[PDB]
């Protein structure tokens, strides 16, 4: 029963165990913009129709 | 397509087409049939764009193969298109200088081949002068390739010509600006003067063209013996003061410089240096 209730953590990607809210914020807000591809990508449609 | 007279403004089409690739993030590519032309294309490039990074492709260098403008042969981009090169797919505008200059037989097959070769998602550009020959080759490419093609000519020429003779120590004009023979001056001409050069004929023309200011002449004589001959006997005038001279003479040391030091001693290079001083060359 520990297993099932302590999954998503135990099972997760890597975060550090002390990590102030504001770092974790942080890192979460670059996430949600463009990558470096849908700029590029975003400009050629205009060319490629 | 353009079809317009010399000296009207062709390259401001391909600055126009450099300026939309670059904003759009695409590719563009430029050929020209010489590849003397190829390396002055290139420098003047480098001159003016400065946000753009400009690559050449010959035969003998290759700089800057990563760059989105790219400047080449024709015969290099068939070579390109034949091994299946990944940046065509990024190609927006493929621009042909000088088309008129492509009706020979060696020049003739590897610009058929690389039109035909083309893909689908690569638009055209076409500058050249004014041929008997302009509406079938842009309705062959609209054909081949099944695209829309505009032709575009140019009614006369921005700036005008005028033909004159040179009899006895003055100028008859004989056609003026607009084309129109005159017969009269042709008479006067014939009267007046009722071989070749002599060693007192190319003074008696860099003298009277001076004072006029009309200086910057181009003479052209279809023998190469002959025109070290004619430069020669031309003694005792200059057009360097005292600074265009120290200036060229800066220019040619430094330029030279790539040499060996015992190849700098030849005597053309001597006699090109003397030349160079006083503003005459061959
Ligand atoms: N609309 C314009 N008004 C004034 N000057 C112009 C205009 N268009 C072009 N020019 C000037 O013309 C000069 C050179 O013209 P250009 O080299 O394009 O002629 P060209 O047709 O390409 O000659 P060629 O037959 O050798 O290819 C440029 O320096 C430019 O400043």
């Amino acid at each position: 029963l520990s297993l099932k209730k302590h999954n998503n953590e135990l099972l997760g990607i890597f975060v550090p165990c002390n990590l102030p809210k504001t770092t974790r914020k942080v890192a979460i807000e670059n996430f949600n913009r463009p990558s470096p591809d849908d700029i590029i990508q975003s400009a050629q449609l205009n060319a490629f129709n | 397509f353009v079809a317009a007279h010399t000296s009207a403004g062709k390259t401001v089409v391909a600055e126009y087409a450099i300026a939309m690739a670059h904003r759009n993030m695409t590719k563009t590519i430029y050929t020209s049939p010489i590849k003397a032309l190829s390396n002055q294309k290139f420098r003047d490039f480098k001159e003016t764009f400065d946000d753009v990074n400009i690559g050449l492709i010959t035969g003998d260098v290759q700089i800057n193969p990563d760059a989105n403008c790219l400047i080449m042969t024709t015969e290099i981009l068939r070579s390109m298109l034949y091994r299946g090169a990944d940046l065509i797919r990024d190609v927006e505008f493929v621009i042909f200088d000088q088309v008129h200059y492509v009706n020979d037989q060696d020049r003739g097959v590897v610009w058929e081949e690389v039109i035909i070769m083309l893909p689908q998602h690569v638009k055209f550009i076409l500058l050249s002068a004014t041929v008997p020959n302009t509406y079938e080759f842009a309705n062959w490419i609209g054909r081949t390739k099944q695209k829309n093609i505009y032709v575009i000519s140019t009614p006369k020429r921005p700036v005008p010509l005028e033909i004159n003779i040179w009899a006895k120590k003055e100028l008859i004009p004989v056609i003026n600006q607009n084309s129109e023979f005159l017969e009269a001056n042709f008479r006067k001409h014939k009267e007046i003067l009722n071989d070749g050069p002599s060693k007192k004929t190319w003074p008696e023309i860099v003298n009277y063209l001076r004072k006029r200011e009309l200086l910057p002449m181009v003479v052209f004589v279809f023998s190469k013996k002959r025109c070290e001959e004619y430069a020669d006997w031309l003694e005792g005038i200059n057009f360097c003061n005292n600074k265009e001279k120290s200036q060229i003479h800066m220019f040619i040391e430094k330029s030279i410089t790539r040499l060996k030091k015992e190849d700098r001693d030849l005597p053309q290079i001597l006699k090109t240096r003397s030349l160079l001083e006083r503003g005459i060359a061959v």
